[PDB]
């Protein structure tokens, strides 16, 4: 839906947060990574970046992305927005600060978008695992099998179940808007912000909308300008400085939230049952690590649970009261065995 | 024996009397998609190898 | 290279029959549509019919039933355009054109014949 | 119900079953419910993690 | 090693079909009910069962 | 049956500057898969016509980079980035979607 | 990650575990005292039902398997035509059939299951009892005394 | 060589087929992986797809591909035909329905070609392994060593060793060629193929060459059409509907049959 996107336009902006290994070293990147949530079963993950996908500078236009290139929120077309864990993930959706993607297992998570001259990559160290459903350890959603109830990150654009906070951005330190006028520092307000400034001695700790040049400092290296703006808000991230805007616990819906769904689970090859009486031989020929769990239906359950990883033969003792065995995603099977004719009482 | 070492037993390298005891089963096609799913014990010659 | 060749231009009288032929060369598949189109002197073209070589599947214009017939021959890879009774309105250029199979559509006519000129006057 | 007190009208005839000859139950004082399954995890903690 | 080839399944719009045995190695046959398959743009087998 | 209309019915032009020809049909030529069944043919005076553009936008073999096709739905446009003397003759827009598959009325390009 | 086995898979007496009321379904342990109160209309005067005498029970063939691997046939001299029940109150054999149609000289057959090598059950057919000693039966999920 | 494509052209054509994990979901994709064969000793794998390689729409011109983009066998240049299992595979050859590549060990197999508006990527869950030769485990062939006999997929285009059978396509369902003319269901025809159709009460059950409008149905939802064609065959895939024309046990050579070479 677009109304939620519009309500995300209300005060949310991209920000340049700190990112480790921006390709080859630490930096402050337009697209950071915070709180990557790989908890689903099939393999889907959600990454809360520091860039607004969808929203361009004017509207929504789903095929556009926006990010902070310095002092400007700049919008471009989403030409190549990729996510890698150990091989290129197939990103399923993007909205606000959040990407939703389908990654294979790996020890890293990295996002990156093309501006055309630049790649603006961000790589975080976060172990993400394949989490197969059921009782068989497959490593990719299979073509066929049985549907089981799983918990996956919904691909829906929006939902009001969960939220995240919005806070007034902290005063953004800067020095590029400090120059030398004749032989004296000069603060070039960007026409839209009230640049605070702090320099050699204590100065005016509120800033002024007009351009200023202070006489108590001569060189830029003892003077710095906190660029501020109270017209657009940012999500309170641990990697940004917290300002004095200690009000407005603003709210944003989290786009892709975990919900129940149906995941395919591998039906393992059926075993060879050899019901030689007084017992039960079971030849198992798995293709992935499968489970075999058995219990006796008498006063003594005597459970036996084991992970079969290769072709194997296991013998169980079926008494006259009953045995039950479950193998893989198959339903439990029951067998009652007695009355073998070995010997002759006469 | 359905995948121990002999399950595809051919009399000659080009005979047409394949034996092929491999416990081949058939599953249902779910969600209305045209395909032929099946389940079966993996190869026995490969297991031997 | 592929070459599509028709018979030479001809003059005929009304009331008799006629058969012109178009031959394909330099292309050794029969999975082809070969088709006829008539351009009158000074006026545009009108698609007249089409035939698939393999199954002899026909595609006729609704303006040319009975008057005209299109047939095909496999061994020589030829199409025959046959008139039973030529008319005073059959004075025109006839081009045979080649459209390779592309989905369930007649397609595009990548190569055309030299173009025969059949004239019937009074 | 399985107990000597409560009757039951199956059709017109009046039925009384129970009490169960043994008080055995598969559960115990503390259990954990996850998904479709239940575990006999004997020590959920009240306010002491 | 073997290879399980599968011929194209025959899907009929309305009505059922009883299948036949064949002298093929490891031959398996099954008829499933209530599939309602989908394809590239189209809604194959409208009968809904 | 579908009827095709070409605009202009004749186009005088000199070499050096581009030219445009707009063909139009009764109903849309597109499909659900987004593919246009037009074919732009050129007939120089004297010989048979030759396929110049196929698929409406795709480019046939042999012809130069120069020519281009575009448009959507009912309205389609042939463009020539810069004309030469060799392009004298008749341009024809044709559709295929419905039998009978009919050529356009035609347009004639000639040296001014 | 490292949980033990569920109670759905290690519960004794073979019972699954439904979750919504948190039940333990079909957990076969113990016994059930039973008391039924049947309407008086359900009964009929014995005058119109077949009296059963001049009875004999020949066991044809059986085997002490779980399923009804048993056949026996009773010869009987009729009193009147009708339909009347069968039941074996002993614990050796359990009988599939509930009612039988007794015609003139009605001799019929019934299938049963038992766990004994030589049975000793007594059949009771319509207000009278006949003891089928049974033969020495051979070997080769259901009801078995097995004592 | 050239004649192999001329037995792969005669009646074979691309086809759209079911594909799991096509990007982030299930597709009726034009390049659908089926019957991947990883059994060689150098990680070299040959996969049978559902989109013809080499063949353009007139000749071979071995740099092109053709796939079934709906109702038109659309051909393009092979610009980026990529294959991956865990890292990109250095593809070595392509012919007809088959790709042949040198893949590293992995647990999936995903392929895709570039066209410009879309990516058309298919993926299949296969356990592709790297089987070493001899008595030492490698994970990549070495620069030097002993020359041992190994069974690998030949890159040669031609061989008559093995074949697959080509079968007549079934009835390709299509609901995009029906509309409401004025107030009734009208069935457009693609001008070159006959379309079978079925509506509310049983209707003409063999199709017709030309268009038609049926008065027994006033809603498009209750009537539909199976476009039929008998001019180009396909390979009998498990994920295609078999036609009532149960004939033509045809043939199609497999390009990259295994051979014995040195590793």
């Amino acid at each position: 839906d677009l109304d939620t996107h519009f309500t995300q336009y209300k005060l949310a902006r991209p920000y340049i947060a700190d990112c480790p290994n921006c390709g080859h070293s630490r930096c402050d990147s337009p697209i950071a990574i915070e709180e990557v949530r790989g908890d689903a079963h099939a393999g889907v993950i959600r990454i809360q970046t520091s860039a607004m996908f969808g929203l361009k500078t004017d509207g929504v236009d789903l095929a556009y992305m926006s990010f902070m290139n310095g002092k400007t929120q700049k919008s471009i077309k989403i030409d190549n927005l990729h996510v890698r864990t150990s091989a290129p993930c197939s990103l399923v959706s993007h909205h606000g600060y959040y990407i939703l993607a389908q990654c294979p297992p790996g020890d890293t998570v990295t996002v990156g978008f093309h501006d055309g001259p630049n790649r603006h990559t961000c790589t975080v160290a976060h172990k993400v695992e394949f989490r197969p459903v059921g009782r068989e350890k497959y490593r990719h959603p299979p073509e066929h099998g049985v549907e089981l109830p799983c918990n996956r990150y919904t691909h829906k654009r929006a939902d009001q179940g969960h939220y995240v906070e919005m806070h007034q951005p902290g005063l953004v330190a800067d020095h590029s808007l400090l120059s030398i006028h004749s032989a004296k520092v000069k603060i070039t307000v960007p026409s839209g912000a009230q640049v605070k400034y702090y320099c050699k001695c204590p100065d005016v700790r509120k800033g002024i909308t007009s351009s200023d040049h202070t006489t108590t400092c001569t060189d830029v290296k003892q003077c710095r300008a906190y660029l501020i703006d109270n017209k657009k808000w940012v999500y309170n991230s641990g990697r940004l400085p917290r300002g004095e805007g200690d009000t407005f616990k603003g709210k944003l819906h989290v786009p892709f939230v975990p919900v129940k769904a149906k995941c395919i689970a591998t039906l393992a090859p059926e075993p060879l049952v050899e019901h030689k009486h007084r017992t039960l031989i079971l030849h198992l020929h798995p293709d992935h690590p499968t489970l075999l769990t058995t219990r006796s239906l008498g006063s003594d359950a005597n459970p036996t649970r084991q992970w079969i990883e290769r072709p194997t033969t296991v013998n169980f003792t079926v008494t006259g009261e009953g045995l039950e065995y479950t193998w893989g995603n198959h339903p439990p099977k029951r067998v009652w065995a007695q009355e073998s004719g070995e010997g002759n009482p006469h | 024996k359905a995948g121990s070492f002999g399950d595809l037993q051919s009399r000659t390298s080009t005979s047409n009397d394949l034996y092929a005891n491999t416990n081949l089963k058939l599953q249902r096609p779910q969600a209305g998609i045209v395909h032929t799913p099946f389940t079966q014990v993996p190869s026995g010659f490969e297991r031997w190898k | 290279v592929v070459q599509l060749v028709q018979s030479g231009a001809e003059v005929k009288r009304p009331g008799e029959s006629l058969r012109i032929s178009c031959k394909t060369s330099g292309y050794r598949f029969t999975d082809i549509w070969i088709n006829w189109v008539r351009q009158r002197p000074g006026k545009g073209l009108e698609w007249m019919g089409s035939i698939y070589l393999d199954d002899s599947d026909i595609r006729f214009n609704p303006s040319f039933q009975g008057h005209v017939t299109i047939s095909a021959d496999k061994s020589t890879s030829t199409t025959y355009l046959q008139w039973s009774s030529l008319k005073a309105s059959d004075t025109a250029t006839y081009f045979c054109a080649r459209s390779v199979w592309s989905g369930y559509y007649i397609g595009w006519f990548d190569v055309w014949g030299p173009g025969v000129l059949v004239t019937v006057s009074s | 119900y399985v107990n000597g007190e409560t009757p039951a009208k199956i059709g017109d005839a009046k039925l009384i079953i129970g009490p169960l000859s043994s008080a055995w139950s598969p559960f115990d004082n503390k259990v954990v419910v996850y998904g479709h399954e239940v575990y006999n995890y004997d020590f959920p903690e009240y306010g002491t993690g | 090693k073997y290879k399980t080839k599968v011929p194209s399944p025959v899907v009929k719009c309305c009505g059922a079909t009883q299948c036949t045995s064949k002298p093929h190695p490891d031959y398996q046959c099954q008829v499933f009910s209530g599939v309602y398959p989908f394809m590239y743009g189209g809604a194959y087998c409208f009968c809904d069962t | 049956d579908v009827v095709m209309t070409q605009t202009p019915l004749s186009l005088p032009v000199t070499p050096g500057e581009p030219a445009s020809i707009s063909c139009r049909s009764s109903q849309s030529l597109l499909d659900s898969n987004g593919n246009t069944y037009l074919h732009w043919y050129l007939q120089k005076p004297g010989q048979s016509p030759q396929l110049l553009i196929y698929g409406g936008s795709n480019r046939a073999s042999g012809v130069p980079d120069r020519f281009s096709g575009s448009g959507s739905g009912t309205d389609f446009t042939l463009t020539i980035n810069n004309v030469e003397a060799g392009d004298v003759g008749t341009y024809y827009c044709m559709q295929v979607i419905q039998v009978p598959l009919t050529f356009g009325g035609g347009t004639k390009v000639d040296i001014k | 990650k490292d949980k033990g086995a569920p109670l759905n898979d290690v519960a004794p007496f073979g019972c699954s575990i439904a979750l919504e009321p948190l039940r333990a379904e079909n957990c076969a342990v113990g016994s059930i005292p039973i008391s039924i109160d049947i309407p008086d209309a359900a009964f009929t005067r014995i005058s119109e039902t077949p009296t059963v005498s001049d009875l004999e029970c020949k066991i044809t063939e059986c085997t002490y398997a779980f399923d009804f691997g048993g056949i026996a046939t009773v010869a009987y001299k009729s009193s009147k035509a009708g339909n009347c029940p069968i039941h074996s109150p002993s614990g050796v054999a359990v009988i599939k059939e509930n009612d039988v149609t007794l015609a003139e000289s009605g001799s019929f057959t019934f299938h049963f299951s038992t766990a004994n090598i030589h049975p000793a059950f007594k059949l009771q057919v319509c207000t009278s009892a006949v003891t089928c000693k049974g033969d020495c039966k051979p070997p080769k999920q259901h009801t078995e005394s097995f004592t």
